[PDB]
């Protein structure tokens, strides 16, 4: 769950660049 | 409860992706 | 249940039996050093029929040598942490799966955990 | 997945950085070495074996012969390159490259027959299912945030200088400095002696590379440092060790980050680093030279120094004009901040339409890295 | 710097 | 969204 | 509020 | 104790 | 609501 | 009020 | 509507 | 209409500026 | 509509 | 010319 978390936390960081 | 964190997590994704188009 | 006394046993090997509900019952004799001996025994009265003669003995044989690793002075589970993102795999794939239980895709990927933790020890 | 179901492999100038992607620090990081026994016999103390590649060769070089793939920062030898990557695949990490993608990076100035020479090795031995040739400047600029700026490459092999716009870099400013780690390490044994302190084998030799790192520091005013040097100010260390040697430092603290700029310590009339900063930008367009002074960016392990952000900053703006705004942006890892931009760059939203498949490789060979 | 934090902060109002 | 905010100064590092 | 201060102050540091 | 006075301002501009 | 506006452009004139 | 907060925020904002 | 004529012109007049 | 008339006066203004 | 108004004074004056 | 057509704009808003 907080795995989880923290890979959609990078995942919209990378998004926010794209 | 767990929605509205989820969905939380979608309004500051926005705010992050605004503060990456200013910079 | 059956199942998951397998993959928990491939993956970490924790003992977790109190009236030994799979065929194998772990640790039924007093610890002693490692003389080859055999402590796990595959008890011909409880075996599945979904599980045939060959791999009895085969998850016996993964999980002889997944404890002989854990005295080897290390607690590394086998080569990579990998070993613990297939567990979780695993327990979301029966989250999403119907009723069925698998047994001719259940034996393929344990070959893929048999051969990786016999070459890292 | 690609999150973290594909692999970052980061071939570095010197060291292999091999791991998961999703992280932000790589998994097995060791130099990039294999070793040939030429005979065979008896073999103690490790296993009898035919080749010792990676970690059971550091331990064994006056038993072993030594080779290294990767000089001056470019790949020599295409054999034992994959035989690295076979260690770092199937030893130090142990997963199938068959059914996950695999991120490669390269050099930005190598040919497109080395580049292609790459791709065939990757599909044909490890089968991989897909895979993307990037260059390590882009990496590390998409680690600073946007993808323009220019990034100093100093790593232990060749000094790179790539300015890099918005993801696309520019053909004729990727200029080849021969300033390398490895130069300035020899430049602090040929001053070590001066203080009376030598060497008996080569394991004594290869601390000094880590001592280059750790205990030597940069001074904001290297001139005025060694103008208090010479007035004697509390300036000489001496690191102490578990053998008889005392390696110590007088003013060679300051002078291996200071033979950057002035490589007439290292007995060259080349340029110095902020020179060959300077020349790049000089030939670029007028109007993007703003938006690369503003994004200076240090990378690789030459650059490990704390300190080193104002001093980059303060040597760049007698070259530069006045009128423009400079930031050396100073990450504070550098060796590995190439790898965790092949990460964040893995977790992209929209790769997919990117990935060179063995669907493409069948239907056009390698040609298909020109993209 | 005091530039893009004043645009980020109007941009979020 | 205070993970968001810890997650924009490990992009700028 | 400060947690917005410091993620734009990371965006400070950034440009 | 600029960024303090800054997260007014940005409290007060919302 | 007019007058806090007001002293929003002061501050910031005060951090220029 | 409010109308005439919102007009001497959008000039504000161009001013920076 | 008076006030907001004047607040803008007391902007472009800063400018 | 008001707010014009007091542009207006703001124009003459900048105007002799 | 204030702003593009604020604009044209400005073209104005300037 | 298009200044009065921009202030006849504002008077029309």
């Amino acid at each position: 769950a907080a795995a989880a978390a923290a890979a959609a936390a990078a995942a919209a960081a990378a998004a926010a660049a794209a | 409860a767990a929605a509205a964190a989820a969905a939380a997590a979608a309004a500051a994704a926005a705010a992050a992706a605004a503060a990456a188009a200013a910079a | 249940p059956i199942l998951n006394f397998l993959y928990r046993w491939i993956y970490d090997g924790e003992l977790e039996d109190t009236y030994h509900e799979f065929f194998v019952a772990s640790d039924p004799v007093v610890k002693t050093d490692r003389l080859w001996h055999d402590k796990y025994s595959l008890r011909k009265s409880m075996i599945p029929s979904f599980m045939t003669m060959d791999q009895s003995r085969k998850v016996l044989l993964i999980g002889k040598s997944i404890n002989f690793l854990h005295q080897v002075c290390h607690d590394q589970t086998p080569a990579s942490k990998a070993m613990a993102v297939g567990k979780s795999a695993e327990s979301p794939k029966d989250a999403a799966e119907l009723f069925t239980d698998l047994e001719n895709a259940f034996q393929t990927k344990i070959d893929a955990a048999y051969f990786d933790t016999s070459k890292y020890l | 997945e690609d999150d973290i179901a594909a692999l970052v492999v980061d071939n570095g100038s010197g060291m292999c950085k091999a791991g998961f992607a999703g992280d932000d620090a790589p998994r097995a990081v060791f130099p990039s070495i294999v070793g040939r026994p030429r005979h065979q016999g008896v073999m103690v103390g490790m296993g009898q074996k035919d080749s010792y590649v990676g970690d059971e060769a550091q331990s064994k070089r006056g038993i072993l012969t030594l080779k290294y793939p990767i000089e001056h920062g470019i790949v020599t030898n295409w054999d034992d390159m994959e035989k690295i990557w076979h260690h770092t695949f199937y030893n130090e990490l142990r997963v199938a490259p068959e059914e996950h993608p695999v991120l490669l990076t390269e050099a930005p100035l190598n040919p497109k027959a080395n580049r292609e020479k790459m791709t065939q090795i990757m599909f044909e031995t490890f089968n991989t299912p897909a895979m993307y040739v990037a260059i390590q400047a882009v990496l590390s600029l998409y680690a600073s945030g946007r993808t323009t700026g220019i990034v100093m490459d100093s790593g232990d092999g060749v000094t790179h200088t790539v300015p890099i716009y918005e993801g696309y870099a520019l053909p004729h400013a990727i200029l080849r400095l021969d300033l390398a780690g490895r130069d300035l390490t020899d430049y602090l044994m040929k001053i070590l002696t001066e203080r009376g302190y030598s060497f008996t084998t080569t394991a004594e030799r290869e601390i000094v590379r880590d001592i280059k790192e750790k205990l030597c520091y940069v001074a904001l005013d290297f001139e005025q440092e060694m103008a208090t040097a010479a007035s004697s100010s509390s300036l000489e260390k001496s690191y102490e060790l578990p053998d008889g040697q005392v390696i110590t430092i007088g003013n060679e603290r300051f002078r291996c980050p200071e033979a950057l700029f002035q490589p007439s310590f290292l007995g060259m009339e080349s340029c110095g680093i902020h020179e060959t900063t300077y020349n790049s930008i000089m030939k670029c367009d007028v109007d993007i030279r703003k938006d690369l002074y503003a994004n200076t960016v240090l990378s690789g392990g030459t650059t490990m120094y704390p300190g080193i952000a104002d001093r980059m900053q303060k040597e760049i703006t007698a070259l530069a004009p006045s009128t423009m705004k400079i930031k050396i942006i100073a990450p504070p890892e550098r060796k590995y901040s190439v790898w965790i931009g092949g990460s964040i760059l893995a977790s992209l939203s929209t790769f997919q339409q990117m990935w060179i498949s063995k669907q493409e490789y069948d239907e056009s060979g390698p040609s298909i890295v020109h993209r």
